[PDB]
């Protein structure tokens, strides 16, 4: 198991960065794909997820609004675009995946894959 | 949910055990429990997952335990790799919350 994602970025405040997830090694369908924040000298927050087969998401109240998810299975690939950015939005975002719902050892409560964060500057 | 780990500083010798602890402002369930290792300049790896189990490819040096509101990871032994920080994470409410994290 594998995710890729996008090099660093760096935006100016009220600017939209999207960040790129490319993942291999699994069925990319059968998972969750996660997204978790961290600031500089932060701990780790989570942004929401994404479900590729349905296209279906849920946000943390923190973003939501703010933050969108989406895929596309054709190149196993997830994105996280996070619309009119804030100096404190300066962070490393990671990408994670986690068992969905339905998984019956609650695979879905923790994250098993992580990529390389991709750090976003505003 | 307030997920608070402690010590925020752990400092020990290498080969010695260290015991990390994590503490909810309310009962989690075993199963929601989880804790990860992160390593300088490196994205968080999972170590335990249900409380207690081990992720694939983590050393038995690694295990965790307890239920409610008091849950801890403990290192048998410290190697020079195990210098990180290390996470707890809950999910619950359809969230996932992690702690401030403490350093090894």
């Amino acid at each position: 198991v594998q995710l890729v994602q996008s090099g660093a970025e760096v935006k100016k405040p009220g600017a939209s960065v999207k960040v790129s997830c490319k993942a291999s090694g699994y069925t990319f369908t059968g998972y969750y794909m996660h997204w978790v924040r961290q600031a500089p000298g932060q701990g780790l927050e989570w942004m929401g997820w994404i479900n590729p087969i349905s296209s279906g998401t849920s946000y943390a109240q923190t973003f939501q609004g703010r933050v969108t998810m989406t895929s596309d299975t054709s190149i196993t690939t997830a994105y996280m675009e996070l619309s009119r950015l804030r100096s404190d939005d300066t962070a490393v975002y990671y990408c994670a995946r986690a068992a969905p719902f339905y998984d019956f050892w609650s695979g879905y409560s923790y994250f098993d894959y992580w990529g390389q964060g991709t750090l976003v500057t505003v | 949910i307030v997920m608070m780990q402690s010590p925020g500083t752990l400092s020990l010798s290498p080969g010695e055990r260290a015991t990390l602890s994590c503490r909810a402002s309310q009962s989690v369930s075993s199963s929601y429990l989880a804790w990860y290792q992160q390593k300088p300049g490196q994205a968080p790896r999972l170590l335990i997952y249900g409380a207690s189990s081990r992720a694939t490819g983590i050393p038995d040096r690694f295990s965790g335990s307890g239920s409610g509101t008091d849950f801890t990871l403990t290192i048998s032994r410290l190697e020079p790799e195990d210098f990180a920080v290390y996470y707890c994470q809950q999910y619950g409410s359809s969230a996932w919350t992690f702690g401030q994290g403490t350093k090894v």
